[PDB]
């Protein structure tokens, strides 16, 4: 495949909410905010790792 | 402690403060100048010495100025609160143009410096305060009359409609018929004599021939009411005749359709699969749908169009007037809603389309 | 600078499209045909004015072949959608129009003349459909497959561009469907009422004659209107009842499959059974339709193999790899998953077929709006508008050099 | 799957903080755009301290480069025996048009006032024509058949029947 | 097997039909209408994504004020994340950090090459070729 980055996604967890929130992606809205772009997967019950030791 | 809701119509204005189950201040929405400026029952009094204007027409603004000066006397007057203290939040016509959010936002946040803001669409409102997750709703105000299908909360733009058939031409309609019987009602104190004669005594007829027939023949369709000189009129026939109006364009001398055949077919405009629950969820608002037994009347035709394996089903609660603003004065209460709102900051660093960002 | 106050309008057969820059759907929708009464004739244009029946009123419509051809009835339909809908001075917005692929030249010119001078608009702006439907979707280049109520047609578009020269054109569209539902209802001996007739209907049992009463106060109406109400009862029988078998139709294996219900404005009410799926055939095999024995029509799957097979190799990878499915037939029930299916099968494996999955009404049918809006959106796109001052000049001569 | 959209809320503990700033104002304003050559004015909104700051979006306005020539140049280096001055002067104004993208080129070429036209042709004659004009300006101090073979072997490849297709791939798995 | 694999390897021909040859290459920057396609392209997904949104926030509060209804009638007897998240700290990976796509930016010089869809001829060039 092509290969790019900026269409890529990948786990990530938020501070606030503190969770793994499964695959996200990174983009800019259309003034100035910033969103995330979340995929879906059908293991999203189980990603809740946090500390990863 | 709680925000504030509200509401602009084109005849009455309702505010007050959210988890509240009745709007605080309602009044009408006029603007006195000199021949400083008046609003409301003020300058109604002074409309003798006064000149007036509206605001609004159609359900949508058209002076800003003016409609500055009523957000003005509406928070510091009515309300009593400044502004800044409290979020405000804000009801919508169907199919408003965008430059209307735009200025109204700007004005909002930089005149009136309030701290978060959101705009709403009034139907919707209405269907909350139904409590029902899909519906049709039939929206008649003062000005304007529009039909809305909602799925799940999230309103159809293209199915929506639109009627200019409302409150205002029918008390002008009134006031034509009972002056044609042999009285005399020119200027604007008679024509508020012929509205509060049209909120008191008028009504829906369930089979408009019967009851023609009937008021022919019988006496027992026919009323008096007392004047402020203290003189007594008699009022026949035209009870029923003014509401019918909405059934029957004709006798305004307008070439449209009435409400029952606007509803089905923006039922009919929508998809083959949600037609069965507007059906089942057709909901009524607005001043103009509390004549009495306009239900029935509307479940009948309805009935007749629709086809027979369906199963139709009107919802008029009593209070259907104020549905409007108790929508908005529920959803602020709300928990979830909280995040929803459009913060100052927000707007400082986008600029007035962050509304059409976020307030939906 | 992505938010100038534009306009963008989108006409077609069926319907004409309008709303604003920016905008994430169309803000009105209403129907294209109109009623005009001679005696300059009168035009009654939206859906309210349209119901009510009236004499010597006739039925008709300004576009031909997706082309325009009545002006006058164009601009009262412009005049309509402006006072009305819109309810803003035109000359204040910049306007995006969307116009169709084979659109001549001098009607493009003539267009342009007529918003300048007549509407007084700031500035001005031409797109083809099939461009637009590729920005919607977000492509540069794909193959666009559209069977809207005239014509279905297969547009390659590279780098934007709309490659003329693989232009494909088949007649079978949404209208054909409603003359092959004619012709069944023929069949079947059904009659057909529309609403404005009946004044009230009773229940009847399944099958039976239909009972109900005629309007005595209705005023002679023509032809043509008459013959639109029936098309429009058969267009709400088409989106519901017909479906597209996922093989080949096979006429014992059809008859296992359960009927459906129906029922007509008059009360008539009967189940379809293999009728509702042997129609739908005639798009992927027109070769077997009764009473059309010429051969010389082409399927759309074949439409779409032979367009493609008409433009350059290098290019062909790209568009077999990105296909866009547009226009209201495809709505149609199973559509999908049989052009899908014919594709994958006919299409050589070294290509990798894929088929962008946008299967809702609301994009379906406004792809076109939706395209016209981001275009207009764009920051940069602001250095591409055809001004007043430019109109003075280059109004004729740089609105061939302007819109390729 | 969703999107979280940022926001400063879902409490009312910001009481504070926000009561003590102020907007900046925005506004309505006209603006100049470089790109466009007729001084159009378009309507903008922005802060209201940025008033008469140059279009950010004209530095996007980039173009291709591509060679010009007079009659007397025409006249010494470009004469070729193929083709006429018009058609040359027709292919290098669809180039300047459409930015060298020559399938759209060859599908705008007309091909009816001028001799049918396959693209590597274009591809040729324009590379030839650029590539003299550029060594006689400089200062004292492509390969047609090859494409034309690799685009012919492509067609010859496209045409497979499925059976060729599956006798290929049978001998293919035969040598592992 | 293998003198009628050398007649079958004869017979599709490396010499008729089997594997290609290379692709020619001229380099040329990017221009104008490149860098509107591009934004075309960010400007459809954010609209896309924009309206999919649209459509759960409304659910969600449909049934959250169902949901209230309800709890009134009883009683007779995710979709957002915080500033501080979205414009701060960058999600480094440890054992690099994670993209983000911003809009085209104009070039501050000429060295952004134009690239396209060729696919089939895989990218970059060819190092060792026979002696031509
Ligand atoms: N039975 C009735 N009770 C009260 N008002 C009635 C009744 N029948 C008709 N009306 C008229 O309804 C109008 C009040 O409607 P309402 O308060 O909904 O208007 P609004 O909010 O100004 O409308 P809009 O938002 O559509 O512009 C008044 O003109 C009143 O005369
Ligand atoms: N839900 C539906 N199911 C099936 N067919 C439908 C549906 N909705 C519309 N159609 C068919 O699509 C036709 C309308 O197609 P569309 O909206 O693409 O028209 P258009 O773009 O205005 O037409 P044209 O390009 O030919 O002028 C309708 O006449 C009907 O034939």
């Amino acid at each position: 495949g092509l290969g790019d980055v900026r269409y890529r996604y990948c786990l990530t967890t938020l501070t606030v909410p503190q969770r793994c929130i499964g695959f996200a992606r990174r983009r800019v809205g259309r003034g100035g905010r910033v969103l995330l772009d979340r995929a879906h997967s059908d293991y999203d019950s189980v990603f809740h790792h946090l500390d990863l030791e | 402690i709680a925000a504030l809701v509200v509401d602009n119509g084109s005849g009455m204005c309702k505010a007050g403060f959210a988890g509240d189950d009745a709007p605080r201040a309602v009044f009408p929405s006029i603007v006195g100048r000199p021949r400083d400026s008046y609003v409301g029952d003020e300058a109604q009094s002074k409309r003798g010495i006064l000149t007036l204007k509206y605001p609004i027409e159609h359900g949508i603004v058209t002076n800003w100025d003016d409609m500055e000066k009523i957000w003005h006397h509406t928070f510091y007057n009515e309300l009593r609160v400044a502004p800044e203290e409290h979020p405000v939040l804000l009801t919508e016509a169907p199919l408003n143009p965008k430059a209307n959010r735009e200025k109204m936002t700007q004005i909002m946040f930089e005149t009136f410096n309030t701290p978060a803001m959101y705009v709403a669409i009034q139907a919707v409102l209405s269907l909350y305060a139904s409590g029902r997750t899909t519906g049709i709703v039939m929206d008649s105000g003062d000005g304007v009359t529009h039909t809305v299908p909602i799925y799940e909360g999230y309103a159809l733009p293209h199915a929506i409609l639109r009627l200019d058939l409302a409150g205002r031409d029918l008390t002008d309609y009134l006031m034509k018929i009972l002056t044609e019987r042999g009285y005399s009602f020119t200027t604007t104190a008679e024509r508020e004599i012929v509205r509060d004669i049209k909120e008191k005594l008028c009504y829906v007829a369930l089979d408009f021939e019967q009851e023609m027939a009937t008021a022919a023949s019988s006496s027992s369709l026919e009323k008096s009411y007392e004047l402020p000189d203290g003189q007594v009129i008699t009022i026949g026939n035209e009870r029923f005749r003014c509401p019918e109006a909405l059934f029957q364009p004709s006798f305004l001398g307008m070439e449209s359709c009435g409400i029952h055949e606007t509803t089905f077919n923006s039922i009919m405009k929508c998809d083959v699969d949600i037609r069965k629950d507007l059906y089942a969820n057709t909901v009524l608002s607005g001043g103009t749908t509390m004549y009495p037994g306009i239900a029935d009347r509307m479940q009948k035709e309805i009935t007749a169009l629709a086809p027979s394996t369906m199963k139709i089903k009107i919802i008029a609660p009593p209070e259907r007037k104020y549905s409007v603003w108790i929508g908005g004065s529920i959803l602020a209460s709300l928990s979830t809603f909280q995040q929803m709102w459009i913060s100052k900051q927000e707007y400082d660093e986008s600029g007035p389309s962050i509304v059409h960002r976020k307030c939906f | 600078g992505d938010e100038v106050g534009a306009l963008v309008f989108d006409i077609g057969s069926y319907t004409v499209r309008a709303g604003y820059a920016g905008e994430d759907c169309p803000k009105v929708d209403f129907p294209t045909a109109i009623g005009m009464v001679v005696e300059g004739p009168t035009y009654y244009i939206d859906t309210n004015a349209l119901r009510v029946p009236r004499e010597n009123m006739e039925a008709i419509s300004p576009l031909k072949n997706g082309m325009v051809e009545d002006w006058d009835s164009f601009q009262a339909i412009l005049d309509h959608t402006y006072k009305m809908h819109v309810k803003s001075e035109a000359s204040l917005h910049p306007v995006l129009m969307s116009e169709a692929p084979w659109n001549t030249r001098a009607k493009r010119e003539k267009l342009t003349e007529l918003m300048f001078e007549h509407y007084n608009i700031p500035a001005f702006f031409l797109c083809k459909t099939a461009v637009l439907t590729a920005f919607a979707n977000g492509r540069s280049t794909g193959l666009i497959l559209d069977s809207g109520a005239t014509h279905t047609t297969a547009i390659p578009v590279h780098d934007g561009y709309v490659l003329q020269q693989g232009i494909v054109k088949s007649p079978l569209a949404g209208d054909f469907i409603t003359m092959q539902c004619r012709e069944l209802f023929q069949e079947m001996n059904i009659e057909l009422v529309p609403p404005y007739m009946i004044a009230s209907k009773e229940a009847v049992r399944e099958g039976s004659p239909a009972n109900w009463k005629r309007k005595e106060k209705l005023p002679q109406v023509t032809r043509s209107w008459h013959n639109y109400m029936c098309n429009c009862v058969i267009q709400d029988f088409q989106a519901s009842v017909l479906q597209v078998s996922d093989s080949t139709y096979d006429e014992q294996v059809a008859a296992q499959m359960p009927t459906v219900h129906y029922e007509f404005p008059n009360g008539y009410n009967c189940d379809f059974g293999a009728e509702r799926l042997k129609i739908p055939e005639g798009l992927f095999d027109p070769s077997n339709v009764k009473g059309l024995s010429g051969n010389t029509m082409l399927g759309v799957s074949h439409v779409v193999t032979t367009s493609v097979g008409m433009c350059d190799i290098d290019i062909r990878p790209g568009l077999y790899g990105s296909v866009i499915v547009a226009g209201g037939n495809t709505l149609i029930q199973s559509f999908t998953d049989r052009l899908n299916r014919e594709l994958s099968q006919k299409t050589p494996p070294s290509m990798r077929l894929k088929l962008i999955a946008n299967n809702t009404t609301v994009e379906r049918r406004f792809s076109s709006w939706i395209g016209g809006s981001i275009l207009a959106s764009l920051g940069t796109f602001q250095q591409m508008w055809i001004s007043k001052q430019e109109y003075e000049e280059g109004g004729k001569q740089c609105v061939e050099r302007k819109c390729p | 799957p969703l999107l979280p959209s940022d926001t400063g809320q879902g409490y009312r503990t910001v009481k504070a903080k926000l009561g003590s700033k102020k907007v900046r104002p925005w506004k309505w304003m006209p603006f100049t755009n470089p790109a466009r050559k007729d001084g159009a004015m378009f309507f903008h909104w922005r802060r209201a301290a940025e008033e008469g700051k140059d279009y950010p979006f004209a530095r996007f306005n980039k173009t291709v480069q591509v060679p010009v020539y007079s009659e007397q140049e025409y006249q010494l280096y470009l004469h070729d025996d193929a083709w006429t001055k018009a058609e040359t002067d027709h292919l290098f104004d669809l180039s300047r048009r459409f930015d060298l993208r020559f399938v759209v080129i060859h599908d705008r070429y007309d091909h009816q006032q001028f001799k049918k036209r396959s693209v590597e042709d274009l591809k040729e004659r324009y590379y030839h024509i650029c590539a003299k004009l550029a060594n006689v300006r400089a200062v004292p101090g492509f390969d047609a058949g090859h494409e034309r073979r690799r685009k012919e072997q492509l067609e010859r490849l496209y045409n497979r029947t499925p059976e060729q297709v599956a006798e290929e791939e049978y001998l293919l798995q035969e040598l592992r | 097997q293998v003198h009628q694999r050398i007649a079958e390897l004869r017979k599709a021909g490396l010499w008729s039909q089997r594997r290609l040859p290379k692709l020619q290459e001229a380099p040329r920057p990017k221009s104008h209408w490149d860098y509107l396609l591009e934004e075309m392209q960010w400007m459809a997904t954010d609209f896309a994504q924009e309206r999919r949104w649209k459509v759960a926030a409304a659910k969600k509060l449909v049934r959250t004020v169902v949901r209230h209804h309800e709890e009134k009638q009883l009683r007779e007897e995710l979709l957002t994340y915080t500033r501080e998240d979205a414009y701060s700290m960058e999600y480094v990976y440890e054992d690099e950090v994670m993209p983000l796509w911003t809009p085209p930016t104009p070039p501050q010089d000429d060295s952004d090459i134009y690239l396209d869809s060729v696919m089939c001829l895989m990218y970059e060039a060819t190092p060792i070729p026979e002696a031509k």
